[PDB]
C-alpha cells in the first residue's frame, strides 16, 4: 500500500553482497 | 490466426499491466469482449488471493531466478514448462502460473524494468497455447475458466 | 543451476494443485 | 556447559548457513578452533558429495514432508530419529542426515524461510548429541569424523 | 502416512550406508 | 485391436498415478465410462484397503527391490510374473499387484521419478494381458473385477 | 538388479490369497 | 554370570545381523576376541554353505511357519526344540539350526521387522544354553565349534 | 488352526546330520 | 481317448492340488464330471480322515522316502506298485495310496518343489490305470468308488 | 535313488485294508 | 610398495617418537587409520606396561650394548634375530621388540644422537616384515594385535 521496504532491502541486500564479492580476498 | 492465443495474450498482458501499474485498467475489450472481461475480473479475484497467500514464497522463489532483465525473461520459460511437467494440467495450476506472472511483473517495475512486462505476459501466454491448446479448446478456453473459478450465490 | 527451474518448478506445482482442490466442484 | 554440544552445533550451522547463502563463509572459527574447522572443510567435502548424488531424490524426499515454516522443523526431527531407529549408528548415516539438513536449509532460503535455518541446525544438534552422546565419545567426537572420511595417499 | 518420515529415513539410512561403504578403510 | 489392453493400462495408470498425486481424478474415462468409472471406483476401495493392511510389509519388500528408476521396472516385471508361477490365476492376487503397484507409484514420487510410473501401469498391464489374457476373458474382464469386489448393501 | 524375485513374489502371492476369500 | 551365554549371543547376534544387512561387520568382540572371531568366521563359511545348499528349501519351510512379527518369534523356538527332540546332538545340527535363523533374519528385513532380529536371536541362544548346556561346555564350546568345522589345507 | 512345526523341525534335523556327515567331520 | 485316464487324473490332481495350497478351486469338473464332483468330495471326506488317523505315521514313511525333486517321484512310483504286490485290490488300497499322495503333495509344497505336485499326480493315476484298469471297469469305476465310501445318513 | 520301496508299501497296504474293513459293512 | 611395512613402520616410528619426545603427535595418519590408531594405543597401554616392568633391567641391557651412534643400529638388529632364534613367534616377544626399542629412543635423545631413531624404527619395523610377515600375515597383521592385547572394560 504500503511501501514495500521488505522487497527493496533484499534488493539492496544481494547488491550489496555482490559488492563484497568484487573486493573481497 | 490463433484466435484462441490472441485472446490470451489480451488477458494476460492486461492482469500483469494493470497489476505492476497498482490500478485497474480497466478499458472494455477486446474482440470477444463479454469473456474476456469476465475472465479479467475472475483473475483479479484468484489471482490476488493466490498471490496474498503465496507472497513470501514468491518473494524467495523469484530471488533464486535473479530475474534482472528482458535476457532473463526467458528463462522464466523454463519454469512454466515444469509446472506441467508430468501430464497434469488443471485451471488452478494455469491461474497460479499467472498469479506468479504478475508478481514478476512487479518485480520488473520495481527494478525499473517494464519494458520486459510485456514480454513476460507473451512467454506466459506462448507455454499456455503451444503445449496445451488442446486441452484449452476441450476447457471451453476462458468460458471454461471463468466457470470453474464461479463462486456459487448469495 | 544456475537456474533450479524444477525447484521452483515444482513449488508452483503443489500450489497450483492446492488452487485446484480450492475450487473444485465438490 | 557442553562443548560437545557447542562444537557441533557450531560446524552444523555453519555448513547449514553457508549453503543457504551459497557463499562459503571464511571467518573462523570458535573454541577448539582447529578440528572445528577441519570438520567444517570434510563437511562441504564430503557433504557436497552426497547432494549432488542424491540431489534427484532429496528434491522429493523434501517436496513429501511440506517443510513451509517454523513448526514444519518438528517434522524433521521425527525423521532424524528413523534414520537411526534400527540401533545401527555410523559416520556415514550421520553426514548424510547433515548433508539433507543442508538441503532443506537450501529450500528454506527459496521459501524465503531464512529465520528457519537456525532452528534447523539445533534440531539437527539436539537429536544427534540427546540420542548419540555414548556414540560421539567413543568415536572421539569430531575428531572420529575427520579420522573415517580422511582421504590421502599417492607419491 | 499422511507423514511421511518413515519412508525418508529409511531412503536416508541407505543413502549413509553407502556413503559408509565408499569412505570406510577398505 | 486390443480393447481389453487398452481398458486395462487406462484403468491402473489412473489408480496408480492418482496414488502417487494424493488425491482423485474423476475425469470421464475413453471408451466404456461406465464400466471403467466402476473399476476405478472399486479399486479405490479395495487397493486403500490393501495398502493400509500391508503397509509396513510393502516398505521393506520394495526397499529390497531397490527400484531407482525406470531400468529398475523389469525387476516388477520378474516379480509379477513370479506372481503367476504356481498356475493359479484370481482376482485377489490381481488386485494386490496393482495395489502394490500403486504403492511402488507413491515411492517413485517420494524419490522424484515419477516418469516411471507410466512404465510401471504398463509393465503391470502387460503381465495381466500378454500371459493371462484367456483368464480376463472368461472371467468378463472389468466387468468381473467389479462383481467380484462388489461389496453387500443391507437393505 | 533385484535379487529378491521369487522372495517378494511369493509375498504378494500369499497376500492376494488373503485378499481372496476377503471378498469371495 | 552366563559367560557362554554373551559370547553365544554376541556371535549368533552378529551373525544374524550382517546376513540381514546383507554386508558383514568387523567390529571387534568383547571380552578378548579370538575364539568369538573364529567362531564367526566358521560360521560364515560353513552357515553360507548350507544356505546356498539348501535355500529353496528354507524358502517354503520358512514362508509355512508365517512369520509376520515379533509375536511369531515363539513358534519359531518351537521348531528349534525339535531339532533336537530325538535326543541327537551335533555341531552339524547346531549350525544348520544358526543357519536357518540367518535365512529368517533375511525375510524380517525383506517384511520391514527388522526389531525383531535381535530377538530372534536370543531364542536361538536360548534354546542351545538352555537345554544344552552340558553337552556344550563338555564340547568346549565355541572352541569346539570352530576345531569341528576345521578343514585347513596347509 | 495351527502351522505343524515337528516338520519343519524334522527337515532341520535332516539337514544337519548331512552336514555332520560332510567332510567336516569324520 | 482313455476317458477312464482323464477325470482319473483330475479327481487325484484336484485333490494333491487343494490338500497343497488349503482351499478349493475352478469347481466346474470336466467330462461331464457329477462323478468327477462326487469323487472329488469322497476323496477330500474319506482321504482327509485317513490322513488324520496316520498323520504320524506317513511323517516318518514319507521321511523314509526322502523326497526332494522331480528325480523322486520315481521312488513313490515302485511304493505304489508294491502296495498291489500281493494280488489283492480293493477300494480301502487305492484310497489309501492318494491319502499318501496328497500328503507328499503339502511335503512338497513345504520343500518349495510345488512343480512336482502335477508329476506326482500323474504317477499316482498312471500305476491305477496301467495296472488296475481291468479292476476298476469291473467294480464300474469312480462310480464304485463313491459307491463304495457312501456312508448312508439315514439318519 | 530307492533303498526303502518296500516296508512303507506293506505299511499302506494294512492301513488300506483297515480303511476298506472300516468303510466295508 | 608394500602396505603392511608402511603401516607398521607408521606404527612404530610414531611410537618411538612420542615415546623419546614424550609428546603426542596423533596427526593425519595412513589408509588404514583406525586399525593404526587403535595399535597406537595399545602399543602405549601394553608397550608402557612391559617398560614400567621391567625398566631396571632394560637399562643394564642397553648399556651392556653401548650404543653410542648409528654404526651401533646393526648391534640392535643381531639382538632383534636372536629373540627369535628358537623358531617361536608370538605377540609377546614382538610388543617386547618395540618396548625395548622405546627404551633405545629414550637413550639416543639422552645422548644427543636423535638422528638415530628413525633407523632404528626402521631396522625394528624390517626384521618383523622381512622376516616374520608369513606369521603377521596369519595373525591378520595389526588387527591381529590389537585384538590380542583387547582387556578389557
Amino acid at each position: 500500500p504500503g511501501v514495500m521496504t521488505q522487497e527493496v532491502g533484499q534488493l539492496l541486500q544481494d547488491m550489496g553482497d555482490d559488492v563484497y564479492q568484487q573486493y573481497r580476498s | 490466426e490463433d484466435e484462441l492465443y490472441r485472446q490470451s495474450l489480451e488477458i494476460i498482458s492486461r492482469y500483469l499491466r494493470e497489476q505492476a501499474t497498482g490500478a485497474k485498467d480497466t478499458k472494455p475489450m477486446g474482440r470477444s469482449g463479454a469473456t474476456s472481461r469476465k475472465a479479467l475480473e475472475t483473475l483479479r479475484r484468484v489471482g490476488d488471493g493466490v498471490q496474498r497467500n503465496h507472497e513470501t514464497a514468491f518473494q524467495g522463489m523469484l530471488r533464486k531466478l535473479d530475474i534482472k532483465n528482458e535476457d532473463d525473461v526467458k528463462s522464466l520459460s523454463r519454469v512454466m514448462i515444469h509446472v506441467f511437467s508430468d501430464g497434469v494440467t488443471n485451471w488452478g495450476r494455469i491461474v497460479t502460473l499467472i498469479s506468479f506472472g504478475a508478481f514478476v511483473a512487479k518485480h520488473l517495475k520495481t527494478i525499473n524494468q517494464e519494458s520486459c512486462i510485456e514480454p513476460l505476459a507473451e512467454s506466459i501466454t506462448d507455454v499456455l497455447v503451444r503445449t496445451k491448446r488442446d486441452w484449452l479448446v476441450k476447457q471451453r478456453g476462458w468460458d471454461g475458466f471463468v466457470e470453474f473459478f464461479h463462486v456459487e450465490d448469495l
